[PDB]
């Protein structure tokens, strides 16, 4: 029968994948974490080794057809393993369109903006035009630096994702899906039991509902902005118009955490740094990653293995081996669990030990599951189970806890203003980019949007989703979104988006699971049990059920929800409203200066 | 009466090669005193548990034949030499009875058994028609026909090779990690009990 025939063959493919994964993950660590020509080459075959058998036994799970089997975790199993992906087109298409990604992010990791007038002064985006973004307070060097990006790239990449976007079209339909958006939210697809199932479709309209309510605070945070930026640019912003886009602290206006300087509601107060605090005491990357250790205990989730303190790197290891200085939890295979972390002794080290600790705690929960199944319930789930780590971890409560705040400290109301306003900077400003990117990448590869009318429309949402105008007009020979990593680069940007709303969802469970009487912001799941078992119900599942059933597992919900993320940025919120009164809340669509 | 003729029980458990799980190897141990002294100081195991029999009792109660199985299998399957239990090593590899007298012992061998290029010596029968009986061994390598087709001796979709490769690792978790297991089984038959512990006076 075919139900059997299909059982076995997962059994051959978990015991052949898991292995050969295995060799393809451990040769990725062992190029990541010493960086040479043939730990590279290594990485390449057992990659290849790795995606060859997939293909391979993927082209035999389609031959498997569903109507016939009954038991839903090996249906959910031939799922995942039948989706072909880029296999789907022939061999002549998907080598122009893998040249086509190639060039693409050979073009922008080698992208390049010179000095007019200076031609010896040639900048590089990673290493100095990200500074002149992030620090420079000139208004012509920023406006020089965006629209010399802008120019270099987009008059570059405005072809390359013309023909892209049609090989994406292309291999889309050939999926059965309407276009590559579809594709993209094909993703949130949850097929389950009665209530539980969720659709493409309905995704966006969903996205659109939580982007109806978050569209208040925006305001007032994007009013509040443009009135501090326009103390630090006197004419040359409007207090009725947009934000230009060149003074959002980014390149692209993606986070607007750089502005906090400039945007800091009272100064006289220090934040909540305690990296002297840890100079003070000794404390090194091994202390960071047992604190962690100690909180994930704290709330119950299970120690880490040893393993994981044998085999990781949480340090520069400055013996000759170079390293890549990004952060990276790895789920290897076979109860094997790293983090590769060159951790300095500070602050935000300590709370990406947390979060990066969140991804392993999540890898090790649905290490019990088949090996297909061992994924997150979607894309936003495995970094929303991070970021609420890193959440809990930089409460005051947390941090007197463990010594490194002193007992004595008070938390006055204007601490916690400024910490919010500095966590909505980074997290409520995101969210019309987000939304604004996803929503013109969605309509392109549908053919909503014509093809030479692009940049004419993805300025007018600019100028009505996120309030932010072009400083100087843009025709179509540029193509602005492309200057972008993840979209240059064929990265779904969504997920950020679901990341944001779960976070604050898997938070305000949590701390109700807890039972914390107060504010959102200053809640701290530590010592806490049932919260830990509460998230573990969840973090066991894995994505062997729909993602709806493990969002009820947490909050009791079945869909995204931002109260609670409204309910994290109240008293912000209220303290927007507070001094937004004189002032006017939104943006006017026509440029004003 | 003197000690002498101890049960050579060096040769089972410190071997320097085991057997694989479903070619286990069997000894017999008859007619020598046996002493579990050395067992019970030795600290490195992971399961000593023991059915029918006490473990503090094994010196003095006494039996006719014992026979002593080795094998190798991973940390997460040591549960399933049991009786009673179900999976690929009880169901397809070594199966106890359900009135098993005797005891289990395992303990951990990273050090012997994990290679940094994989240790492929150490094998496991994945699939098999129908379900082991009590003490029997399959050494066979039949193509497993799981379809409706023949499969002519050439493996490929429904048609899989039964002995799959337990491809130990130094960085496996302590689930995965190599295990040896020792298997005790205590008979008495009409004959005279020959294996019976030391004696003080
Ligand atoms: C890094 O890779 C080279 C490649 O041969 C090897 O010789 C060296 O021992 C490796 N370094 C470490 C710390 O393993
Ligand atoms: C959690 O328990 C430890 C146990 O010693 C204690 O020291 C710590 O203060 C507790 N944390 C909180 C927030 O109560
Ligand atoms: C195996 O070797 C160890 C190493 O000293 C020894 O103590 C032990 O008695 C030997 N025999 C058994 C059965 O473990």
């Amino acid at each position: 029968l075919t139900e059997e025939n299909a059982k076995t063959f997962l059994n051959n493919f978990n015991q052949e994948a898991e292995d050969l994964s295995y060799q393809s993950s451990l040769a990725s660590w062992n190029y990541n974490t010493n960086i040479t020509e043939e730990n590279a080459q290594k990485m390449s075959e057992a990659a290849a080794k790795w995606s060859a058998f997939y293909e391979e036994q993927s082209k035999t799970a389609q031959s498997f057809s569903l109507q016939e089997i009954q038991t839903p975790i090996i249906k959910r199993q031939l799922q995942a393993l039948q989706q072909s992906g880029s296999s789907a087109l022939s061999a002549d298409k998907n080598k122009q369109l893998n040249t086509i990604l190639n060039t693409m992010s050979t073009i922008y990791s080698t992208g390049k903006v010179c000095n007019p007038k200076n031609p010896q002064e040639c900048l590089l985006l990673e290493p100095g035009l990200d500074e002149i973004m992030a620090t420079s307070t000139d208004y012509n060097s920023r406006l020089w630096a965006w629209e010399g990006w802008r120019a270099e790239v987009g008059k570059q990449l405005r072809p390359l994702y013309e023909e892209y976007v049609v090989l994406k079209n292309e291999m889309a339909r050939a999926n059965n899906y309407n276009d590559y958006g579809d594709y993209w939210r094909g993703d949130y697809e949850a097929e389950g039991a009665d209530g539980y199932n969720y659709n493409r479709n309905q995704l966006i309209e969903d996205v659109e509902r939580t982007f109806a309510e978050i569209k208040p605070l925006y305001e007032h945070l994007h009013a509040y902005v443009r009135r501090k930026l326009m103390d630090t640019y006197p004419s040359y912003i409007s207090p009725t118009g947009c934000l230009p886009a060149h003074l959002l602290g980014d390149m692209w206006g993606r986070f607007w955490t750089n502005l906090y300087p400039l945007t800091v509601p009272f100064a006289q107060k220090p934040n909540i740094d305690v990296t002297d605090a840890m100079m003070n005491q000794g404390w090194d990357a091994e202390r960071i990653f047992q604190e962690a250790e100690k909180f994930f205990v704290s709330v119950g989730l299970p120690h880490m293995t040893q393993g994981f303190w044998a085999n990781s790197m949480l340090t520069e290891p400055a013996d000759g081996r170079k390293v890549v200085c990004h952060p990276t939890a790895w789920d290897l295979g076979h109860g094997d669990f790293r983090i590769k972390m060159c951790t300095k002794v500070t602050m935000d080290n300590f709370l990406t030990a947390h979060h990066e600790m969140g991804h392993i705690q999540y890898d090790m929960a649905y290490a019990r599951q088949p090996f297909l199944l061992r994924n997150g319930a979607n894309e936003g789930f495995h970094e929303a189970v991070g970021e609420i780590m890193s959440l809990s971890a930089a409460t005051p409560k947390h941090l007197k806890s463990i010594g490194l705040l002193p007992s004595d400290f008070q938390e006055d109301s204007e601490t916690e203003i400024n910490f919010l306003l500095k966590q909505a900077l980074t997290i409520v400003g995101t969210l019309p980019f987000t939304y604004m990117l996803e929503k013109w990448r969605w309509m392109v590869f549908r053919g909503e949007i014509p093809k030479e009318q692009w940049m004419k429309k993805w300025w007018e949402m600019k100028r009505e989703i996120v309030g932010v105008v072009e400083p100087l007009p843009h025709d179509e020979t540029y193509c602005d979104p492309a200057s972008l990593f993840h979209v240059s680069n064929d990265y779904s940007f969504i997920r950020y988006y679901t990341r944001t709303i779960y976070q604050f969802q898997f938070q305000e469970a949590l701390c109700q699971a807890a039972k914390y009487n107060g504010s959102l912001h200053k809640c701290d799941i530590s010592n806490s049990t049932e919260a830990g078992q509460k998230l573990l119900k969840m973090l066991s599942l894995g994505n062997s059920e729909p993602w709806t059933k493990a969002l009820e597992n947490v909050v009791g919900a079945r869909n995204m929800d931002v109260k609670p993320l409204l309910n994290y940025f109240q008293p912000l919120f209220d303290w927007l409203k507070e001094q937004n009164r004189n002032s006017f809340v939104g943006w006017n669509t026509e440029w004003s200066p | 009466p003197n000690i002498t003729n101890l049960c050579p029980f060096d040769e089972v458990f410190n071997a320097t090669r085991f057997a694989s799980v479903y070619a286990w190897n069997r000894k017999r141990i008859s007619n020598c005193v046996a002493d579990y002294s050395v067992l019970y100081n030795f600290a490195p195991f992971f399961a000593f548990k023991c059915y029918g029999v006490s473990p503090t009792k094994l010196n003095d109660l006494c039996f006719t034949n014992v026979y002593a199985d080795s094998f190798v299998i991973r940390g997460n399957e040591v549960s399933q030499i049991a009786p009673g239990q179900t999976g690929n090593i009880a169901d397809y590899n070594y199966k106890l009875p359900d009135d098993f007298t005797g005891c289990v012992i395992a303990w951990n061998s990273n050090k012997l058994d994990s290679k940094v290029g994989g240790n492929y010596n150490y094998l496991y029968r994945l699939f098999r028609k129908s379900n082991l009986k009590p003490f029997e061994r399959d050494i066979s390598t039949e193509i497993y026909q799981a379809g409706n087709k023949p499969c002519n001796g050439v493996a490929g979709f429904n048609c899989y090779f039964p002995l799959r490769s337990y491809g130990f690792r130094p960085t496996y978790g302590v689930g995965h990690q190599p295990y040896r297991v020792v298997v005790l089984s205590f008979e008495l038959l009409h004959a005279p009990a020959t294996v019976c512990g030391p004696k003080k006076s």
